[PDB]
Order: C-alpha cells, then structure tokens, then sequence
C-alpha cells in the first residue's frame, strides 16, 4: 500500500481534489488507498471510487476499440504485413485493461461487498462488480470468455434481485444497474430481446414512479430514465 | 464501435 | 532504458499506434526509446517526438493550474484551514511535471541539439529547449526562477538568431518559436511592448512573403500566422 | 488562468 502512510481523510479529500484536476489516476490510486484503511465507504466515497475507475477504465477501453480496429484492418483481405507492433502494443493495452478491472474487483472481494448490508451499498458494489467482469468480457477471446461473462451476469442478476426488492423503481441506483443490465443482455450476452424488454419495463415503472419524488429527486431519476430511452432508440 | 449508454462517466 | 529492447523502426510505429489512441504517455515514452537508439531524428520522427510530450506536460500544466487556484483561494483571509493536504497534491503535481521537462531537457542534451546541424532541426530542438524551460518558469518559485527563466530566454534566442538567417519569415518552424518567444516575453519576463513587437514584426514579414509559397504551405504558414493575431488581439 | 496561444497541441 503506497497509500498505507496517509490518513483516511487525507486521501478522500485528494480524490475530489485529483477530480478537480482531471487527474483520474491519481483520484483512483487515493481511493484505493481509502479502502484499504478498512473501513466501509459513505454514498459520496462509493461514488468518487467509482467515477475515479470508471474514468480510468474508459481511457483504456477507447484505447483498446482503436487498437483493436487497426489490428482487424491489418488482417483484411489487402492488407499489407505490417508486423507484430499492432497486435503488442493492442495487447500491452489490454493487459493494463484487465489489470484495472482485477484491481477493482479485488477490492469489492476484498472486503467491501461482504461487509456491504444495506441495499444502497450492496447493490451499488454488485453492480461494479458486474460492470469491470463486462470490461473483461469485451476484451476476452479465450476458454476463460464464457466464465467472465457469467460472472457479469450472476453479480448483476444478485444486485437486480436485492434492488427490486429493497428500493423503489426510481432509485437512481436500480436505475443504472438496469441501464447497464440491459447493456450485457444486448451486446455480451447476445440476448436483444432480454435487453429490450429490461430496459423498457424499468422504464416504464419508474415513469408511474415519478408522482411520488421531489423535485431533485425527479431530476435524478429522469436523467437515468433518458438514458434507457436513448438505448430503446437505438435499438427498436 | 457504437457504445450504447451505461451509468455514470463516458469516459470511453 | 525500457524501451532499449525494441526496434528503433518498431517504436516509431508504436508512437504513430499510440497517438491515433490519444495514449499520449505511451506515445512519448515509445519516442524517447527512439531518441536513445542514438541516431538523429527525422521530421516526422521530430514532430512525434514533440507531440507526445506536448500532450504529457500539457495535462499536467491545467492539473497544476486548478491546484495552484485551489492553494490560493485556501490562503486568502476568511478562508478555513484545509490543512496541507492542497499544498502536498500541487507539489505531487508540480514534481512529475518538472520530472517530464528534465526528461525532455536530457533527451535535447543528450545528444539532439549537438548532433542537429541542419536549421529546421536546430532550430526546432532550441525551440523545444526553450518551451520546456518555459514550462519549468511558469511553476518555479525559489532562487532558481531567474535561472530557469534565462535558461529559456537563451536557448529560444540562438533559435531566433539561426531562424533569421537560414529560414524565410513563412517557415512554420521560424512562426511558432516566434509565437512562443513572444508568449514568453508577455508572461514570463514581463516583456509585454517585446512580446507585442515581435508578434507584430514576426506576422508582418511572413505577411509579405505568402506570395512566395504553394498553396499548401500558404494554408500552414497563415495557421501559425493567426495565433499571432489572436495573442495580438487579446494584447492591444 | 488566460492562456495565450503557443505552437502546437493545446493539451493544457
Ligand atoms: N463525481 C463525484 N465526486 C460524485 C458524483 C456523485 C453522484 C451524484 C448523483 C448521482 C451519481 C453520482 C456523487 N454523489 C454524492 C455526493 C454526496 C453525497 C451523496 N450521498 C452522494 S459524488
Ligand atoms: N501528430 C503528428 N504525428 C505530426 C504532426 C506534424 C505536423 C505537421 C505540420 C505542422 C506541424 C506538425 C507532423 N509533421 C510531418 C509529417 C511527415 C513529414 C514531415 N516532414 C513532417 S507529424
Ligand atoms: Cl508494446
Ligand atoms: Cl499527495
Ligand atoms: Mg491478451
Ligand atoms: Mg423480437
Ligand atoms: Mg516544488
Ligand atoms: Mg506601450
């Protein structure tokens, strides 16, 4: 733990600080380190841990789909033999991918989802546990390719069931788990159908939902409901 | 690659 | 040398992989590998090399920026002690940056700048030199201040110096070390009437030899041409 | 801060 010497305080306020700074690997380096001190996460640490990854994790992937498309090209029907340099350096990438993504899933396993009981907490970690296995799934070709996927889905299916059972159908949370939910279902799972119908049911009963919220809490809500509406869109 | 929407940055 | 493994033909190839990814540190520390295989430097193989550090010490600098505004507002009066958490995240930031500009600085003395004979290659190394003394003023502070700020001065002076005499006033080269020595004089030697001199006499001799040029190197020269304008713009 | 225009990559 490089972040073993500085006080949990310390590290939390340099998250939001490296996030000031757009410097998402520091921010996500600090909340590491604010884990490891042991002690649970409050709603605001839960998310400066996950914007922090999620902005790291989305550098690498863009970077992969890139390299990724070079290295497709190179092996059309045409192409020109440019070498091994395509492939390494698509697969250096991939590596550090796969390296954030087993760093984050080490630190739900150990220990935040099993000290996790309030549904808030449990649902949002079960979440990015499904979220950085579909990470790995978008990268995985090999014999390990059908484990990572049911992974994804078996974390994801865990939170749905604690989400409808614990929270309203508007909760911002269920809300995006849904949302993501829905992504494996169409484009890992190759399950459109199931994609579809999640999406526009959780949509739907939100929407009968929203009578009840507050002014911000109805923002909060409909912004995750545009999303699962910009997905229906693209999809049907 | 067309990315549908997921929770939270897009970042990607 | 990390890289002291990997084709010089290789790294060069994973630079141009690197950019078209916007994996910037990637990119410079695939470039500086081809610096140290010991031979100069093409122009394309110049470009890339500036690019990537460009890109680095460019995130960097804005990190630094939001800190530095951070760590003021922290010491006005009125404002709650946040305690040294503001000052150790800026000097965490200041020092990587000041690491990447003595990595450039190392590379231009060991050995570009003596090996480059040629004016389009001296000159665009002494540029560099100067850009990244440039970079190290704008955060410097203590008794090396006037140093480092002589140290740019000089080095974008000798480039200044071979530019007049050996290139014509529409060299994009010749314009954008004059743009940056301009910037230079405005905010950093608190030249402002040089700054504004050299912008204008700079813009107005490559306004009077355009005639000179292809179409295609009329379109890069007045590029370079408008950011004069644009600094001018915002300086009188 | 105002930034003034210098050659190349605005990456600041
Ligand atoms: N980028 C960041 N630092 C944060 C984003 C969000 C956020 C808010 C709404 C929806 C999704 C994410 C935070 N949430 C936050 C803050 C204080 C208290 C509580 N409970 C929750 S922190
Ligand atoms: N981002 C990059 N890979 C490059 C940018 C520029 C460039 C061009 C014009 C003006 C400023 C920068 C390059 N220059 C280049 C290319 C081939 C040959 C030669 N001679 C020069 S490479
Ligand atoms: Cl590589
Ligand atoms: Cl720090
Ligand atoms: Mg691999
Ligand atoms: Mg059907
Ligand atoms: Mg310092
Ligand atoms: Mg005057």
């Amino acid at each position: 733990g490089a972040m073993g010497s500085m006080e949990r305080a310390s590290l939390i306020q340099k998250a939001k600080l490296a996030e000031q700074a757009e410097r998402y690997e520091d921010m996500a380096a600090f909340m590491k380190g604010a884990v490891e001190k042991g002690e649970e996460l409050s709603c605001e640490e839960r998310n400066l841990l996950s914007v922090a990854y999620k902005n790291v994790v989305g550098g690498q992937r863009a970077a992969w789909r890139v390299l990724s498309s070079i290295e497709q090209k190179s092996n059309e029907e045409g192409s020109e033999e440019k070498g091994p340099e395509v492939r390494e350096y698509r697969e250096k990438v991939e590596t550090e991918l796969q390296g954030v993504c087993d760093t984050v899933l080490g630190l739900l396993d150990s220990h935040l989802i099993k000290e996790a009981g309030d549904a808030e907490s449990r649902v949002f970690y079960l979440k990015m546990k499904g979220d950085y296995y579909r990470y790995l799934a978008e990268v995985a070709t090999g014999d390990d390719k059908k484990r990572i996927i049911d992974s994804a889905r078996s974390a994801y299916q865990e939170a749905m069931d604690i989400s409808k059972k614990e929270m309203p159908p508007t909760n911002p949370i269920r809300l995006g788990l849904a949302l993501n939910f829905s992504v494996f279902h169409y484009e890992i799972a190759n399950s459109p159908e199931e994609a579809i119908s999640l999406a526009k049911t959780t949509f739907d009963e939100a929407m009968a939902d929203l009578h009840t919220l507050s002014e911000d809490s109805y923002k909060d809500s409909t912004l995750i409901m545009q999303l699962l509406r910009d997905n229906l869109t693209l999809w049907t | 690659k067309l990315m549908f929407k997921t929770e939270g940055p897009d970042s990607d």
